[PDB]
RNA sequence: CGGACGGCUCAGUAACACGUCGGUAACCUACCCUCGGGAGGGGGAUAACCCCGGGAAACUGGGGCUAAUCCCCCAUAGGCCUGAGGUACUGGAAGGUCCUCAGGCCGAAAGGGGCAUGCCCGCCCGAGGAUGGGCCGGCGGCCGAUUAGGUAGUUGGUGGGGUAACGGCCCACCAAGCCGAAGAUCGGUACGGGCCAUGAGAGUGGGAGCCCGGAGAUGGACACUGAGACACGGGUCCAGGCCCUAC
């Protein structure tokens, strides 16, 4: 099915039921962007994103980082250095409740 | 640690849509489940005792209710916990009185007096649609009620139209659609109790609800959610509003 | 020494008598549910009941109660007191739904610590 | 003491008239219930029975008190609706 | 039918416990509302009551007799699983709903009570709502380096079991992954917030009394019944105390 986002689907065809493309898994809630930091686990990726936090008393900001564990289907084989799109879903494992939906810029 | 459901309500924890003194006593009447939500309704005891003033004590109010004197949507209601909500009619024949329940520009519920002829109609907004066994169509309305229609006339109903009905027998009249020149009355939000004509609808991705633009009766535009827009006419309201 | 409560079903009456000596010790090792010819205890059933009752009128044991007040339970074996968790009777009257209590009861077999025995006139 | 009726309502459900009135007593104490009731009925043509006086209330310095009264049609409806304590207080029933 | 609310306390807890924004297309819900449908045929036991009692008490045995909106059986409707098709509904998107066919498991109901010559209060099934909960996520929120490496079902995957439900929640097999000087782990102290005191303010400190939420009922563990409890004035065992006794 063509899901409720606006991204191009992958040129592959998986058969795993845990995929939002070609499967029965369904995405709902938030969707963000990030970069891949690790791709060593089987069908697993770690994603980081940066943001600035304002400190009132001193009137200045500090940079903070957020790590998120996501599922990586076979039709979308994301590797380190990629800028990726992830979406919230039901819990898949102990640490994973997000899924990769599209790669936006491969690495070199 | 609570081991089950609640059966009590404190006055300081009551909803803002009510007209109630909060620092006078400690307890309030906890509404029973029913047609409307808790944030958009109020029990009958308060309408009989604190709004209209036909009684000073809950014993008197309960006697009045159990004697079979108050009607809602054309039906006798004896439960003092029964919730009354938006677009409902409260009628008293021993005084020929008829009221429609509506919100203010603050979000509080008032009684607008109407006539005995308009007191026989109630508009219902369609909230959802289903197929039921036998291939019948079930419309799920805004007060929580349901209505059956046939498969042959399923395209004549959608999930934001309005249906006017004779309330005690519940027969359909004067379907009103959601279009770009329809008249609407807002029920919730910051622009509550305003009215106007539709101009534009906007859709969004991944769960975010749709939005609607409305033109005031004098030229001013505003926006709100499509679920908070209640169609009441095509170019002229079909009920007496304040 | 034993106190017998002998009950006639066809009427609905019951009589209380006492028994001593061999007429008493003929009852040991007898389990609930056994029959005993009344002749072996030295009792004229017709004379005590005051309506004549025919021969071979063998009695049956139903239950009893001990010197400390605890009753017998046919499901437990032996003359020994036990303490068990009960959901039904005999030996427990539940005052609530799903209630269980730890009650002490006597077993099937009869013993000298027993006082009251109950008998049903059988035909 | 003089009386001045300020407002009247009809309750068709409970079957009563609800009367709000003022009582002017300058130089005198607060009047009793007997006198107020006598005057009320003598004036408004109400049955001395089927008429109960709620609070008579004095204020800090006014020489003007306020009063609330209920006038019923039948006595059975009266005894059914009203509690026994105001009836004993007015004297239409015994303790 | 209810007693699982209300009422009391702040020991434990540095945690999705709390606050705010969102999700459940991964779930349960007696009392209430609306709509669509049903109530056919049989049987049984037993308290109260009568005849005997036992026991210091707490409590409790036998026989006889009996009714129900008590209990059971048959039927029909209905619920659940799987397979093959059709594509009628909602939605942003169907492991969802609807139609057809097939093979199987479970399996309803009180036509009762009252008034009267039909009305009121009630019973069972289905679709939805409401009320109350369960679960998940993003963000935010004390001090210590004279606490530096920690984790071994630990991190993931395939297949299953169990649950109301997703899930290493648990199991069999295949891999070596996960956190960390931007301070992990360990320790100390502590119920959290709305709020409160003070100060011109920036800020510093506290968070018993009212409201929302959490936890607990001498310490610890484990179960029955029920829509809902592992139950503050119900149950079982151990530890630590006490009371009556004809021992
Ligand atoms: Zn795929």
């Amino acid at each position: 099915r063509e899901i409720g986002l606006r991204v191009q689907p992958p040129a592959e065809v998986c058969n795993d039921p845990k995929c939002p493309w070609h499967g029965n898994l369904k995405i709902h809630g938030r969707y963000v962007e990030g970069i891949v930091v690790s791709d060593k686990g089987k069908k697993t990726v770690v994603v980081e994103r940066q943001y600035y936090h304002y400190l009132k008393k001193y009137e200045r900001y500090e940079l903070r980082k957020s790590k998120v564990h996501a599922h990586n289907p076979e039709c979308i084989n994301a590797k380190v250095g990629d800028k990726v799109l992830i979406a919230e879903t039901r819990p898949i494992s102990k640490t994973k409740s997000w899924v990769v939906v599209a790669v936006l810029q491969r690495a070199e | 640690a609570r081991k089950g459901p609640k059966r009590h309500l404190k006055r300081l924890a009551a909803p803002t849509s009510w007209y109630i003194h909060r620092k006078a006593y400690k307890w309030a009447v906890r509404p029973s489940p029913g047609p409307h939500s808790m944030k958009t309704s109020i029990p009958l005891i308060y309408i009989v005792r604190d709004y209209l003033g036909y009684a000073k004590t809950a014993r008197e109010a309960r006697k009045i209710l159990n004697e079979g004197k108050i009607l809602v949507d054309g039906r006798v209601r004896k439960d003092y916990k029964f919730p009354v909500g938006i677009m409902d009619v409260v009628s008293i024949p021993e005084t020929g009185e008829h009221y429609r329940v509506l919100p203010n520009r603050i979000g509080k519920l008032i009684l607008h007096p109407i006539s005995e002829e308009e007191a026989k109609l109630k508009p219902f907004r369609i909230n959802n649609k289903r197929m039921v066994k036998g291939a019948k169509v079930q419309l799920n309305l805004h007060d929580g009620s349901n209505h059956l229609v046939s498969l042959a006339e399923k395209d004549a109903y959608k999930t934001s139209y309005t249906v006017i009905m004779q309330v005690p027998e519940r027969q359909i009249v004067k379907v009103l659609p959601f279009e770009v020149g329809a008249y609407v009355f807002v029920t919730q939000g910051k622009n509550v109790a305003r009215k106007g004509k539709i101009v534009e609808v906007r859709q969004f991705p991944m769960g975010w609800p749709d939005v609607v633009t409305i033109e005031d009766e004098n030229g001013e535009l505003f926006d709100t959610l499509k679920e908070y827009a209640f169609v009441i006419g095509k170019d002229k309201p079909e009920i007496s509003l304040p | 020494t034993f106190k017998l409560v002998i009950s006639n079903p066809k009427n609905g009456v019951a009589k209380q008598v006492e028994i001593s000596g061999p007429e008493a010790d003929k009852l040991i090792g007898r389990r609930i549910g056994e029959e005993i010819p009344a002749s072996e205890l030295g009792l004229n059933l017709s004379e005590i009941f005051g309506e004549e009752i025919p021969a071979d009128a063998k009695l049956k044991i139903t239950g009893g109660t001990d010197k400390d007040g605890f009753p017998m339970r046919p499901d437990v074996h032996g003359p020994r007191r036990v303490k068990i968790l009960l959901s039904r009777g005999p030996g427990f009257r539940p005052r609530e739904r799903g209630e269980r209590r730890k009650k002490t009861v006597h077993g099937n077999t009869i013993s000298p610590n027993i006082v009251q025995v109950n008998m049903k006139i059988v035909f | 003491m003089e009386i001045k009726v300020t407002e009247i309502r009809e309750n068709k459900l409970l079957g009563r008239k609800e009367i709000y009135f003022d009582v002017l007593h300058e130089g005198e104490p607060t009047p009793s219930r007997e006198a107020v009731k006598g005057k009320l009925v003598a004036m408004l043509d109400l049955d001395p029975n089927t008429t109960v006086i709620q609070y008579i209330r004095s204020y800090f310095g006014s020489n003007v008190s306020k009063g609330y009264a209920k006038a019923y049609e039948t006595r059975e409806r009266m005894l059914y609706i009203e509690p026994e304590y105001i009836l004993v207080r007015d004297g239409l029933v015994q303790k």
